[PDB]
């Protein structure tokens, strides 16, 4: 009944946070200031379980290696070796030579099965072994209170419903019900994606117990303050404890390629058993007792195998998986490498993901004008004009007025990405000053802080006073910042280019309208002001005090506003610009708030300028939000509040009828089903995140991306891809590659499949026209797996024949990898001519030696007989056995030189799918190298000494080499006049029957 | 479930006739080429000459009862015990009867004694169909040497014909009168090509055999007046020499081994091919 | 005799070829 358990986890959690504290203390049985007794605590700690997640259920065995060894393709090869070790146990009835032939073939077929199955099980194994690997932890010991006495014990001895105190720096040990607090802010960035730090209070505030305040969460560290809270949930009963466990017991789904692999292995075995049978039939029809009539059925089912299309496939990938390793996009498993170029909808989190979660100076107000700071991580943008007096004033204000200060080793690091102890704003500010206006080291030590005033409870202000270092006016300096409405109430004088002014109601509303215009933009705004002090009423030596107002709190001199926001990663925006140009849908999923999300979505390009929401059209016409029709709004903001009250077809209607979509305040659980609604369309989905909120959404995405440094430890542990530098422009390079590996692969398959026509037809017509054996199996072993190895590798470093990012992402049901026209080419057409040149190689040899083509019919009979040493040719010559067999093996080996010959013409016309090969050229070096090695190898194999002896290949007379020429030629001609009529006639017939 | 589609066969039946007619036009061209290529390559095969023959350099000594593994195993009693081996000899020599060889237009009566080589011009077609030397069952005494004394064929004591593979043109050279150890053989080294058999090869041998050789005019080898060979097309119904060896004093219920080598400069032996230059048979006359 | 073929010659020559084209390939993949 654990499927009923996995279905109470996709449901949004619930609780009992909203009680009177007396009711808390009555249901759990514990004192709110004394906790409980270490008897009752050693009672409950063994009653359920130590406050500890269960360790990962997955701790797998290695005998599942067998599955790779098996399948459908490797079986045929197991019936291959079995039945060559059988033929050889059969070859023991005499004195026989297979001390260097057929024993060696079963072990060769034994080895492809075993070496091939060591390679794939190491490919999909990385998914099992290394895709669940994110660990580096410090165990944090909790501050519990028990029988009155504050005792710090290890994290695990904790139980449910006893008292725990936290402070600044402590990790929340589990999930608490705050009964007391004081200035306590915590960071729930990791569990809910909440950006800035949320304060905490015993009072019941919301209802969705997540955003409520009377509750803390496991894995969230408490930022400041101190509080007291009773334990509600312990161990795996936590919220986050429900989420890793729903992250780990879901299915990765299958990558867009292996399905073809299996459906491929199916066709090879079904035309292999089709042939093995109707010819098993015909060989018992003719004569071969049940003994060599089954040995042929080995000769063929085994010969039909592309023995080394499997290493040409494996590298076809490695090299894509390498080019992607060059673009800072790392894949644990080699087949997620193509996933991106086929994606149609990208999901992305705001915080930690799209953004750096670091409050930054965006826009500023001075001289009734608005100046956009620089908001990038690497300083590639536009710095404002910094020469006027308003700014130098506004600047020393912020720079002196702060509790923020740098940390020890922050010197070489970028001034932005470096650590700061202090508030978020006092961080953002401190940063844009040390940036725009020189150093603040000698600027905060130049002025002597007499008395300061931190942030208050009533009104909003922070102020301080210092002496005058200036030589013009020795008058005291006074500075303060606060909200724009409560400071406007206490201010009057104005500042411009170095001279003051008062508040006119004309510019007071151009201020009330550049505060609601910079603040409806999502940025958070703060008013900065200063005032000299009447150095006549307060002398140059009077140290004031803090009990009273010691200087005018009014008639102040306001300088300028200064806006800030959590800004995006620098590479983000262009990166999004790319994903749309490629037609990808882009949807924003965040647990953040609908106004900071809406601002963040409008500023990154998910939501283009000038699209209006259901709510933006309803407030512009001053009508109720219920009036507007939902078809005229291209975009839409969907609060997660309507998002719990929704079904499949409604969502189905949202995704269909809205281009630019953004979801807000959606639980981690809610991000999964989002990926599962984008996957009820049949599209592909790439999920990219920061904290544990994206664990289930990276888990059931077709491919999940994590963040390498700003990434937590469980939504990294599910992501199928990693952005180590947190460079988000790395995704731009990944869509381009999964769409290029796609096309270059289509070339790699078609190379080796064409070979499987001049590999088989020999073994075919053989039993047909009952001729002697034209192509040995030792030979089929060095085409599939010997010489083509390196040609079919070089074909996947091929480049882009056109503009790859111009076309749209592929369609999975339509645009297939291996489709029925690629077939119509390799087997249907190109391999046929490959058979026709090799076969022609066959007849030229046996005829020039003595056996006319017309006389080899019905010959194999007397031919394959070891004790008919007198066999008459069309010239009447009597041939012993090892003599005439010598002529077969030297009709095996030249058939193999002829194939490499045509596999030239086929390696060059497969190199380009559409373009003429004088348009794409031979710029590929490896492919040049691949022709030279695949030929030097083949010439090394024939003429190498003792080659007839180990392998039974003999050296070639020369006149033989040039029998695949006009065939490799005509082949190049056909596919080239094909790749030109499809260049001149796009509209049908020529392009539609062939194009693969 | 895609086999049947609304008014369309399997995979887009609608454009059926296109795909097929393309596969009928293409393959019939693929064929009209290849066959052009083969028909070319048959125009270059010299009509009367095989271009390469080096691979038959040391010809080989065969037998008439091409047994399963060179073992003649039969019961002197059971008529069927030997019918296999014998029918083989019967048929093997079916083409050899003097009356099958009647018309004289294509046949010619040569010396009844081993003569020099019969050069008939050059291997070309300028000359007309050349004549074939004849061969009369006599020259093989006892074993198939006429109806008299051989109803059984080896029934009592075993005997078998050895034959030289035909090799076009081969002018067999016998070893000179300075014979580099050629065992017991008479001084007719000029116009013949000898052979001689042995129980085992070159160490200690279970020597059990008295041999008697039947030949043309009574020699032990191959006559020189039949060579070289000029080919089927030139020489149809040609008959190459046969030579017979008979084992008389043989242990019946024991199996021995016998190697028959042939000697001369024009003959070679191969370690990996025991049927190149020599000849091997095991025997066992069980009863 | 047409029954003797200079096997050792085209061998020593097919391996020169196998030596030449492979190092040209060693030349091509290393473009500096
Ligand atoms: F982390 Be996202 F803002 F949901
Ligand atoms: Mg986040």
């Amino acid at each position: 009944k654990e499927r009923d358990m996995d279905e109470l986890k996709k449901e949004v959690s619930m609780d009992d946070h909203k009680l009177s504290l007396d009711e808390l203390h009555r249901k759990y049985g514990t004192d709110l200031s004394r906790g409980l007794t270490p008897a009752r605590a050693a009672e409950i700690l063994a009653r359920d379980g130590p406050n500890a997640l269960t360790p990962p259920p997955t701790t797998p065995e290695w005998v599942k290696f067998c599955r790779q060894l098996f399948g459908g393709f490797s079986m045929l090869l197991w019936i291959g070796a079995i039945l060559c070790f059988l033929a050889y146990g059969i070859q023991a009835a005499t004195e026989e030579e297979p001390q260097n032939d057929n024993l060696y073939l079963g072990v060769v077929l034994s080895a492809v099965v075993i070496i091939t199955g060591c390679f794939s099980y190491y490919q999909e194994a990385k998914s099992s072994k290394i895709m669940e690997s994110f660990k580096n932890m410090v165990p944090q010991q909790a501050l519990v209170i028990r029988n009155g006495e504050k005792m710090s014990i290890n994290a695990e001895e904790v139980v449910v419903g006893d008292l725990v105190e936290v402070k600044g720096g402590d990790r929340i040990p589990a999930d608490l019900r705050i009964i007391s607090a004081n200035g306590c802010k915590v960071d729930n960035s990791s569990l809910t994606g909440e950006s800035e730090p949320q304060t905490r209070s015993p009072d019941f505030t919301n209802e969705n117990p997540l955003e409520t305040r009377n509750i803390a969460f496991f894995s969230t560290n408490c930022v400041e303050g101190t509080a007291r809270g009773i334990v509600v949930y312990t161990g795996d009963r936590t919220v986050m404890g429900r989420i890793a466990t729903l992250a780990s017991g879901l299915e990765g789904g299958q990558t867009p390629i292996a399905a073809e692999i299996e459906h491929f292995i199916h066709i090879i075995t079904g035309v292999a058993v089709f042939l093995g049978v109707s010819f098993f039939i015909l060989s018992l029809i003719l004569e071969y007792t049940w003994l060599e009539a089954v040995i042929f059925l080995i000769g063929i089912i085994v010969a039909n195998v592309p023995e080394g299309l499997l290493a040409t496939v494996t590298v076809c990938l490695t090299l894509t998986a390498k080019r992607m390793a060059r673009k800072n996009c790392l894949v644990k498993n080699l087949e997620a490498v193509e996933t991106l170029g086929s994606t149609s909808t990208i999901c992305s989190d705001k915080t930690g993901t799209l953004t750096q979660n670091r409050m930054t100076v965006a826009h500023m107000w001075s001289d009734n004008q608005i100046h956009e700071a620089d908001t990038t991580e690497n300083q590639s943008g536009v710095s404002f004009d910094k020469t006027s007096a308003t700014w130098l004033a506004l600047s020393r204000i912020a720079g002196l007025c702060n509790r923020a200060v740098f940390q020890a080793n922050q010197e070489n690091l970028p001034i932005l990405k470096r650590a700061v102890a202090g508030d978020a704003s006092e961080s953002a500010l401190l940063k844009c000053i040390e940036l725009c206006c020189g150093s603040v080291k000698e600027m905060r030590e130049r002025y002597t802080k007499i008395v300061e005033i931190p942030f208050n409870s009533t009104n909003k202000y922070q102020l301080s006073i210092h002496k005058n270092p200036n030589t013009a006016e020795p008058r005291h300096l006074l500075v303060m910042k606060g909200a724009p409405e409560r400071i406007l109430d206490r201010c009057s004088s104005i500042l411009i280019h170095g001279k003051e002014q008062p508040l006119d109601e004309e510019l007071k509303d151009a201020f009330q309208n550049a505060y609601l215009e910079l603040g409806g933009l999502g940025e958070r705004v703060l008013g900065f002001c200063h005032l000299f002090l009447p150095d006549e009423q307060f002398p140059e030596g009077f140290q004031f005090d803090t009990d009273d107002v010691n200087f005018p709190l009014d008639n102040l001199c306001f300088v300028g506003l200064i806006s800030m926001i959590d800004p995006p990663r620098a590479a983000v925006p262009d990166a999004v610009g790319k994903c749309r140009s490629a037609g990808i849908k882009v949807i924003m999923v965040t647990g953040d708030h609908p106004i900071t999300a809406k601002a963040i979505a409008k500023g990154v390009g998910i939501i283009s300028e000038g699209n209006e929401t259901v709510e933006d059209i309803a407030a512009r016409l001053n009508i109720p939000v219920s009036q507007v029709n939902p078809r005229d709004a291209k975009a839409c903001v969907v609060h997660g509040s309507d998002l719990k009250d929704m079904t499949s077809e409604q969502l189905d209607d949202i995704l269909k009828y809205h281009t630019e979509i953004v979801f807000a305040r959606t639980s981690p659980q809610q991000k999964l089903i989002i990926v599962e609604g984008c996957q009820r369309q049949g599209a592909i989905v790439a999920v990219t995140g920061d904290g544990v909120n994206d664990s289930p959404a990276s888990k059931k995405a077709d491919i999940g991306v994590a963040m390498g440094i700003a990434g937590s430890d469980v939504s990294k542990q599910a992501a199928d891809m990693i952005l180590l530098d947190d460079n988000f422009a790395s995704i731009v390079t990944g869509v381009e590659e999964g769409r290029l590996i796609f096309d270059n692969l289509k070339k790699s398959i078609a190379y080796t499949l064409t070979s499987n026509i001049p590999e088989i037809t020999p073994f075919l017509i053989f039993i047909i026209a009952n001729i002697p054996l034209p192509l040995g199996t030792v030979t089929i072993l060095c085409i599939d797996l010997g010489t083509d190895m390196v040609p079919a590798i070089s074909l996947a470093y091929e480049q882009a024949e056109s503009d790859i990012m111009k076309r749209q992402p592929r369609n999975p049901k339509t645009d297939k990898l291996v489709n029925e026209q690629l077939i119509s080419m390799a087997y249907g057409q190109i391999g046929m001519i490959q058979a026709l040149g090799g076969f022609f190689t066959y007849f030229v040899i046996l005829a020039e030696n003595g056996f006319l083509p017309i006389h080899l019919l019905g010959l194999r009979v007397n031919w394959d007989d070891r004790w008919i040493n007198d066999v008459e040719d069309s010239y009447g010559q009597q041939w012993t056995y090892e003599q005439r067999k010598i002529v077969e093996f030297t009709c095996h080996t030249p058939f193999f030189v002829t194939i490499v010959v045509v596999q030239w013409a086929d390696l060059v016309i497969c190199k380009t799918r559409r373009n003429s090969v004088f348009q794409q050229g031979m710029k590929n070096k490896i492919l040049i190298f691949g022709l030279f090695e695949e030929t030097a190898l083949a010439a090394f194999l024939s003429y190498c000494p003792g080659m007839g002896v180990a392998l039974r290949m003999y050296p070639l007379k020369p006149t033989w080499w040039f029998c695949a020429f006009p065939y490799s030629l005509l082949i190049f001609v056909y596919d080239e006049v094909r790749k030109l009529i499809i260049r001149r006639r796009p509209g049908g017939w020529v392009e539609k029957e062939t194009y693969y | 479930w895609n086999s049947e589609k609304k008014e369309f066969l399997g995979r887009t039946g609608g454009s059926w006739f296109k795909i097929l007619l393309f596969y009928v036009i293409f393959y019939g061209c693929l064929a009209g080429i290849f066959i052009g290529t083969i028909q070319v390559m048959l125009l270059t095969i010299s009509e009367f000459k095989p271009t390469y023959q080096d691979r038959v350099a040391p010809p080989g000594l065969t037998q008439i009862p091409q047994s399963q593994k060179t073992e003649i195993s039969f019961r002197p009693n059971d008529p069927q015990s030997y019918e296999s081996y014998v029918v083989s000899i019967v048929r093997f020599l079916e083409k050899y009867k003097d009356l099958a060889q009647k018309d004289d237009m294509i046949f010619e009566d040569c010396g009844n004694v081993p003569s020099e080589l019969k050069e008939r011009g050059e291997y070309n077609n300028e000359r007309g169909e050349r004549k074939v030397c004849r061969f009369r069952l006599e020259w093989l005494g006892n074993c198939s040497g006429l109806n008299d004394e051989t109803y059984g064929y080896k029934d009592g004591k075993p005997c078998v014909i050895i034959k030289l593979n035909r090799v076009l043109g081969f002018k067999p050279k016998p070893p000179k009168n300075e014979s580099l150890e050629t065992y017991p053989v008479m001084k007719y080294n000029p116009y013949v090509l000898p052979v001689h058999c042995t129980g085992k090869r070159d160490e200690d041998k279970e020597k059990v055999g008295t041999m008697e050789y039947f030949g043309l005019g009574g020699y032990p080898g191959f006559p020189l007046q039949y060579y070289p060979y000029y080919g089927k097309l030139l020489q149809p119904k040609y008959l190459q020499p046969l030579m017979a060896v008979q084992f008389t004093n043989l242990t019946m219920d024991t199996e021995i081994r016998i190697e028959c080598k042939a000697y001369g400069e024009n003959i070679g032996y191969s370690e990996k091919d025991r049927f190149q230059g020599r000849f091997d048979v095991k025997i066992e006359v069980k009863s | 005799d047409p029954f003797y073929y200079d096997y050792e010659t085209v061998r020593n020559g097919g391996l020169i070829f196998a030596a030449l084209a492979f190092i040209v390939g060693l030349i091509i993949i290393l473009s500096k």
